[PDB]
């Protein structure tokens, strides 16, 4: 349940992120792995060291998922249906981990966009990421 | 909270450059803005409708200064954290009736504020160390 | 998001609850007040003792709202808009309290409907109460 | 866990009539059904697709027996829960990586199971006493 103003805020912030989205996604994943080691149990075949190509590719995938979620903010539940089924039915991810990844994404956005990260933009991005976590967690 | 010597040195070095008045008010105001149900405890602070009014509130700034002073006091006693925050834990649990989830929300907001203020200097290892300190402060208060 | 199977389960369970809705709601409120002290602070003007008429009337109101939600499962956000504005904008209730009230409602239903409380019905009612809580915790 | 003498007597009296084999398996199965992401940890058990398959799994019943035996051991040592649940905490954290919120979820499911089993004998005071015991077991395990 996002407001038009917060939707505009999220769209502007992600547009300002722009082409650095894959690097931001990889940095967010690295932060999540470093600060919440229990999340690494979902990637047993991954190389989770710093500057890892596997983590870089996964962060790029997550970043493009977030980009198309922003581009389809009005229709997230069916824009992310395949992802929601993989996350809930196959991977069986705890929603606490979704909260952790959203927090790490917010930290990365704060560290890389100081001017853009106003309190209003912070709240808009927080609730946008909460909505994204809601769609991925829901199971059908 | 148990920290490695490198983590403790990094945490102390980064906290030595924190501006106490600005960082605390920023964290408190951002908590009030992002999580609007927290304004129930600060309804006596005056106007908290607009985010621009929340961040421009002298009472919010002063209370954030006090909160960050408590955070620094806990930082100086990372081995005695439950003992340092016993009085604050009693105050928050008996008279204020604050749910422990709000302490972790405030800690995460403070981590975001630190990242916003320090930019590239807020490396993922520093973030992990500060996450552990924030979790310990929240656990100490939740008792 | 609910499915037709758990929607039917919820409708059948609440129909079996029937005319005891007010009693069940008052009992759930009493359970929440006893198990969790923080919830009581939201009722400083109330008499929160055992057998309280104020708690009985509030439980009647809560049960009536839940019955309306059961009858209007497909348009919950538009059926509970006034309650959403009351709880979010004016009362400013922590969502943790909504979780606790849902748990106490589940406990009351389990204690009063042994045969009806199968694991499938338990999951259906948990999902229904979660839907109601997320509807009431949304800020427009 | 701090409990009144009446609360402790009520808890012991209710646990007197608890059937160890039935209560634990039902609580574990209801956890696995209501919160389907918890089957990640129990995938080794076997078929857990339908609720009827979850409720008819001998491995699930045996593990529920073990879990409820641990709960009984914690009940017998209510004043030393942290020391009683130290090995189990290490097992669940270092080896199983189970999130601490899942312990609270399982405790709530157990409370619902107790209510379903005992009906009107599960008075709100008994529910409050068991909520505190379940939270203490969960906080001891999350340590
Ligand atoms: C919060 C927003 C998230 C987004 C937008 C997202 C997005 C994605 C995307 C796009 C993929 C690639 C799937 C494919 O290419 O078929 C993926 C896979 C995956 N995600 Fe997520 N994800 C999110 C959260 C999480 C979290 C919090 C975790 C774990 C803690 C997680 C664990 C995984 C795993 C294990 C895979 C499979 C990768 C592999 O096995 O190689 N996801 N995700
Ligand atoms: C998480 C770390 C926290 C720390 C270190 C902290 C610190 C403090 C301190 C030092 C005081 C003393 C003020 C005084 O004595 O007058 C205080 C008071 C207070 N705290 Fe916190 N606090 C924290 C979290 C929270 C949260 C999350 C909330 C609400 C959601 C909260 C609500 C309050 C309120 C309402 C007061 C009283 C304000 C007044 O009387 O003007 N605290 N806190
Ligand atoms: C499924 C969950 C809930 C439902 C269906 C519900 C429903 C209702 C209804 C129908 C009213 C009547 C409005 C009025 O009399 O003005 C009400 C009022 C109220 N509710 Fe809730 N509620 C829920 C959760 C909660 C929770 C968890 C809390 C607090 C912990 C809470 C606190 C209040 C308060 C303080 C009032 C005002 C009562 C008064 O002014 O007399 N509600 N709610
Ligand atoms: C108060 C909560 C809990 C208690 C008292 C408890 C107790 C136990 C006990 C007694 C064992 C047996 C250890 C052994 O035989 O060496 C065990 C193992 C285990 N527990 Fe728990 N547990 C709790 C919560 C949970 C939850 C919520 C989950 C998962 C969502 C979980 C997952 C497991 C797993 C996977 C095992 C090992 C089973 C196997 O390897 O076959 N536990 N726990």
């Amino acid at each position: 349940v996002l407001s038009p103003a917060d939707k505009t805020n999220v769209k502007a912030a992600w547009g300002k992120v722009g082409a650095h989205a894959g690097e931001y996604g990889a940095e967010a994943l690295e932060r999540m792995f470093l600060s919440f080691p229990t999340t690494k149990t979902y990637f047993p075949h991954f190389d989770l060291s710093h500057g890892s190509a596997q983590v870089k590719g996964h962060g790029k995938k997550v970043a493009d998922a977030l980009t198309n979620a922003v581009a389809h903010v009005d229709d997230m539940p069916n824009a992310l249906s395949a992802l929601s089924d993989l996350h809930a039915h196959k991977l069986r991810v705890d929603p606490v981990n979704f909260k952790l990844l959203s927090h790490c994404l917010l930290v990365t956005l704060a560290a890389h966009l100081p001017a853009e990260f106003t309190p209003a933009v912070h709240a808009s991005l927080d609730k946008f990421l909460a909505s994204v976590s809601t769609v991925l967690t829901s199971k059908y | 909270v148990h920290l490695t010597p490198e983590e403790k040195s990094a945490v102390t070095a980064l906290w030595g450059k924190v501006n106490v008045d600005e960082v605390g008010g920023e964290a408190l105001g951002r908590l009030l803005v992002v999580y609007p149900w927290t304004q129930r405890f600060f309804e006596s602070f005056g106007d908290l409708s607009t985010p621009d009014a929340v961040m421009g509130n002298p009472k919010v700034k002063a209370h954030g200064k006090k909160v960050l002073g408590a955070f620094s006091d806990g930082l100086a006693h990372l081995d005695n954290l439950k003992g340092t925050f016993a009085t604050l834990s009693e105050l928050h649990c008996d008279k204020l009736h604050v749910d422990p989830e709000n302490f972790r929300l405030l800690g995460n907001v403070l981590v975001c504020v630190l990242a916003h203020h320090f930019g590239k200097e807020f490396t993922p290892p520093v973030q992990a160390a500060y996450q552990k300190v924030v979790a310990g402060v929240a656990n100490a208060l939740a008792h």
